[PDB]
């Protein structure tokens, strides 16, 4: 599933991601839109054999198995072909645990490179919340 | 020959107004995180004190210091050269050249 932008930020208000761990709802829908374009199917694969799974793009080394990948530890004790879903339950939760993790969304190398430090409100502005 | 750098800055130093400057930190691993294309090892050098962010990022960082996180453990006393960088949320990391590893625990 692609999703449009105002539709992924009412999902993900709906799924507690506005204010988690600081972060507000702008954060999160820039984040999904510059790692996976809105798309939950999602999937690339890195040249160190892991792979980013879904709408967040989380890595397959420590946060989700999919069973192919060297050292995983499957943090989010989930197959990362469940953060492929066009629901974004399973994303969310382990994206929570991620951002959780100690270094808050810096985890996400597309949030870092285009949303840190910008106008992240802009990315829910004019949407019915 | 190579040799370690002499530490420059204590982790309490490292300031969102030092962007831009080159600084060797040293002290132990606070903490590790693996998110794929971004990792980072936080350093201390003090009990109860700082525990500066020095972030690794594929196509940025140089391949041989992703060699050299994959041995990094918590605990292990390192000597990190970066580029102090300030966050752009404006609140401070490094982003490093060189990780010379002490001694594991």
């Amino acid at each position: 599933k692609v999703f449009g932008r105002c539709e992924l930020a009412a999902a993900m208000k709906r799924h507690g991601l506005d204010n988690y761990r600081g972060y507000s709802l702008g954060n999160w829908v820039c984040a999904a839109k510059f790692e996976s374009n809105f798309n939950t199917q999602a999937t690339n694969r890195n040249t160190d054999g892991s792979t980013d799974y879904g709408i967040l793009q989380i890595n397959s080394r420590w946060w989700c198995n999919d069973g192919r990948t060297p050292g995983s530890r499957n943090l989010c004790n989930i197959p990362c072909s469940a953060l492929l879903s066009s629901d974004i339950t399973a994303s969310v939760n382990c994206a929570k645990k991620i951002v959780s993790d100690g270094n808050g969304m810096n985890a996400w190398v597309a949030w870092r490179n285009r949303c840190k430090g910008t106008d992240v409100q802009a990315w829910i502005r004019g949407c019915r919340l | 020959g190579s040799v370690y750098p002499k530490k420059t800055h204590w982790t309490a130093e490292i300031t969102p107004n030092l962007h831009g400057t080159e600084v060797v930190v040293a002290g132990w691993v606070a903490s590790l995180g693996d998110y794929g294309r971004v990792k980072i090892v936080k350093v201390s050098d003090r009990e109860g004190g700082a525990a500066v962010s020095v972030y690794l990022e594929y196509g940025k960082t140089p391949d041989h210091l992703f060699k050299v996180f994959a041995e990094l453990s918590r605990e292990d006393v390192v000597v990190i050269k970066g580029i102090v960088e300030a966050s752009k949320a404006a609140g401070v990391e490094i982003f490093p050249s060189e990780i010379w590893i002490l001694n594991k625990a």
